[PDB]
């Protein structure tokens, strides 16, 4: 059923945002980033990440920073792979102005648009209650092989396209098969599926393939 | 996610229609119950209690007395909180809860997916986008984020640009993200107004007190302090009296009766007053309506006035009277 | 409708609580002073908190050896000396093995994995975190899967054999029938490799 | 999850083949290009070259030699960081490596930051990845492998220090392990020696410490794990570095009776193992990881097939080898990158 392959795949897509959400919340409340605020030993915090993605590759954003109430106070340095500056790095802090939630962004930079997820989460004192800053953490789409990887795998589809409106940002396609990403794109069985971020539908959309 | 109050009534035109004739339905004389029951309804009230903040206790006596002068047959029995489970089995035709925490959540998926009891929900009036197909029967409140966009408002004129500022937030959840990180963004982004620190307190007037301290023992430097509910506000006054800042302006949220007691000592410089009663009076009109087979609407908002320091006890009196119609009696 | 995205999701929960935990202050004291109290409760602070996502066996190891275990890993038959070969079989760190074992109450179908405890100052190892999930006779897990894959019922298998199964007694079919009514066929992956463990569900 | 080398290589014996093919080419001597090209071709490498380790200095001197060797008409942008360092620039590297389109960008895989980079590059319409320095193909890419992983499989060096190590110690000896940072190289050379060692020969190992990948961090946790636990009669060094940054502080101590490992041997371990400062090490046939990526790249350029993955050969080296023997293996090993 064209309708249970739609559920199916959105129900994927949500639960790898959901564990990267669930890792997140978890990680932001160990004492190195609650400490970071009032050290700003650099080592201590990179060794601790460098920790956490070693234990789980699968969930580790493409990018990471740390905020107090005026700014950004550090960055992992992954962010300029993906054409994302500081510049552009602040206009994200600033478009997500609310606590845990996915907020999906689409900006340009120098090497094209980038199409992300990125939420936020309050680092504490829990002693007075204190939100020290936030901690953002970024899921870049663009080729992101291992969500579409996700998508193929635990569907049983044949491939995966995740377009925006209808420009091609990533796939599973091989490069044996009958079709190439342009002949999905021209609307056997493909069935689109709409992206919802935060119960709000987005200009991405999963295109199947059987 | 959640729907916007506004956004909600342009989003579904039918239910602004249904917002607007409750409005009016709680503006005018009550229009007695078209169709009686054959047996006393039973609703179920879960609040808070043990507050400072009396809007849960007036909404009580508000909702109770336009019951009665619908002339609907009920049975109330209410709990306030130091079990929800001790709650669902009196097998109710309404119960009424609230949203805040993820706790709640967890609970009202529960009602709405495996009862059939009709909920309301106080003290939100922001539609969640996932129930979009069986939404509660009615929420119900004073608009957070329109409230703190007015206090942002006034904050705005009585302070310039690039002014120094702390938040006292609820505790964490639902009420702390409307009413603070609301103000937050409207006063940075107008105002230019420059945040200090935050603290989530414990939504008690003892935490009120701590996070105050705790806040201005690391950061004196503040021009003033938004608190965003009424318990946690009047903490922070005494913290402040102990410290003899009464330079730093703070507001209180609600305008219940401590608040406009504490607003005429000048302990309180302003506040969001809410026309208190209006809420009360909406869930029995939204009761009747259900037992009279006609359509309800998903969400009701009631409105506020500013409260100053500075305003006459004619003005307090004049709103007091507003407010409380029902329940100072 | 996938119990493979459920299945797997419930094991990526559980991983992300352990290497969370493994970096709390509380296992990295315990190296150090062996409080016993301490350690249980930090562990049933967590297990009541998430009772879904909780390993059936918990230990840690020193450089040496074992050095805490949780109780729980005797009544599935995991002896002292079965506990010390998983130990040693586990030998990667960060990564779910697939073990099997003979017990004295019966074969045991498991998935395990560790994670270093470390010094985050000074970048000691003091030893290693495991959690095990024994699959055999897993009715909460069995149940999960079931409920949140909206099927009638679940049926876990290693090999052609079953180890676990949600079915409560009553319905017109045993797991027999199960393995010879629509019965699907679901693969478990175990760290990018496919296991002989398989889940039937019954529509 | 990782192949193994040659299980990967037994599991695909096309693969195996392939690989053979291409230790042929490397051994014997330069086959030039039979279809020339175009225009050059544009290689963009991103090592952590910055090291007292001159692997990486050497894998590209005799990379660009057989380049020249084969008439490889190529540009080669060249950056080298320090490992866990200028993370910024390394971002920066690869992003413009791949804005200009490289042809071939050349590579690493230790930790999960390479991994994401390297997967946002899978399914690249312009740029071929060689990662060097890993020799385990990764599963999750099956039938999206990249064009080259090369190097000199940790696991088989670590095997060989193990065995070496076994022989030299009796059962129940007691070590320390001074690890890389936490990753791929820290599992593959560490907890694998580790556990051949305790398997074998029941070693008890006293403590073990994640590094910075550096000398000054080597020295650090060697000091601090003596401190707590003096009484072991070796050190397992993970890399180069740490070996090295380990050996400043046995002298320091005074503690050459404890032994210590290098693992690799390339100049800097050579003088440090001729002089007595380290008792044995892992050496690596150098150059051949370099020039099978200069062949590798010719076979692309001839539409020919090429091996997924390459791992060179190792030999081990103790304090106790004549001049003549190490001379002889500097012949072997730096046969281009000495010349
Ligand atoms: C109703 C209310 O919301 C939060 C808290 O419960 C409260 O009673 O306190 B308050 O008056 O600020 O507003
Ligand atoms: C190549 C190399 O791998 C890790 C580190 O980068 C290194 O240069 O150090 B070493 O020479 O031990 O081997």
């Amino acid at each position: 059923s064209k309708q249970q392959t739609s559920a199916l795949i959105h129900n994927i897509f949500d639960s790898h945002f959901a564990a990267i959400q669930i890792h997140h919340d978890s990680n932001s409340k160990s004492e190195v980033i609650r400490d970071f605020y009032t050290d700003r030993d650099t080592d201590v915090l990179n060794f601790f990440f460098l920790s956490i993605d070693q234990s789980d590759p699968s969930h580790t954003p493409e990018f990471r920073f740390l905020t107090d109430h005026k700014g950004i106070i550090w960055d992992d340095g992954n962010a300029h792979f993906y054409g994302v500056n500081d510049l552009i790095l602040d206009s994200l802090a600033n478009r997500v102005s609310f606590s845990n939630n996915w907020y999906y962004i689409n900006v340009m930079t120098s090497i094209g648009s980038r199409h992300m997820l990125v939420r936020r989460v309050p680092i504490l004192d829990p002693s007075t209650g204190e939100v020290l800053g936030f901690s953002f953490n970024a899921v870049v789409l663009d080729n992101n092989f291992a969500l579409m990887e996700k998508l193929k795998s635990e569907s049983n589809v044949d491939n995966v396209v995740l377009v925006a409106n209808s420009v091609p940002l990533a796939n599973s396609l091989i490069g044996d098969e009958p079709y190439n990403v342009a002949d999905v794109l021209q609307r056997l069985l493909v069935i689109e599926t709409p992206i919802v971020v935060n119960a709000v539908t987005t200009e991405l959309c999963l295109l199947t393939v059987q | 996610g959640y729907w916007g109050y506004q956004e909600f009534l342009d989003e579904f035109p039918e239910q602004r229609n249904l917002t607007n004739a409750l409005s009016e339905a709680v503006r005018a004389q009550p229009v007695p119950l078209s169709k009686p029951t054959q047996r006393p309804i039973k609703i179920s009230v879960v609040y808070p209690g043990q507050q400072v903040s009396d809007y849960w206790v007036r909404n009580i006596a508000s909702f109770e007395k336009r019951l009665y002068k619908l002339n609907i047959n009920y049975q109330l029995n209410q709990v306030f909180t130091r079990s929800l489970m001790e709650a669902l089995k009196s097998k109710s035709d309404y119960l009424i809860f609230t949203l805040d925490t993820t706790r709640h959540r967890k609970f009202v998926e529960h009602v709405l997916d495996s009862t059939n009891t009709k909920l309301i929900l106080q003290n939100i009036t922001t539609p969640v986008r996932e129930w979009d197909k069986h939404q509660p029967f009615l929420y119900v409140g004073f608009d957070h984020a329109e409230g703190s966009r007015e206090l942002a408002t006034e904050f705005g004129k009585f302070f310039p640009k690039h002014t120094y500022y702390s938040v006292l937030y609820f505790s964490e959840g639902y009420i702390s993200d409307v009413r603070g990180d609301t103000f937050i963004h409207q006063v940075n982004r107008d105002n230019n107004f420059e945040l200090q620190s935050a603290y989530y307190t414990k939504a008690t007037k003892q935490s009120g007190y701590d996070a105050a301290k705790a806040s201005l023992a690391k950061h004196p430097d503040v021009d003033f302090i938004y608190a965003c509910s009424t318990d946690v506000a009047l903490g922070a006054v005494d913290a402040l009296a102990e410290l003899g800042r009464e330079d730093i302006m703070i507001n209180g949220w609600g305008g219940g009766s401590a608040e406009l007691d504490a607003i005429q000592k000048g302990d309180l410089d302003i506040t969001v007053m809410r026309m208190n009663d209006d809420t009360g009076i909406a869930m029995a009109e939204a009761i009747k309506w259900d037992l009279e087979d006609k359509p309800v609407p998903t969400v009701y908002s009631g409105d506020f006035e500013i409260v100053t320091k500075a305003d006459s006890p004619e003005r307090i009196e004049a709103l007091k009277k507003r407010a409380f119609r029902y329940s100072d009696n």
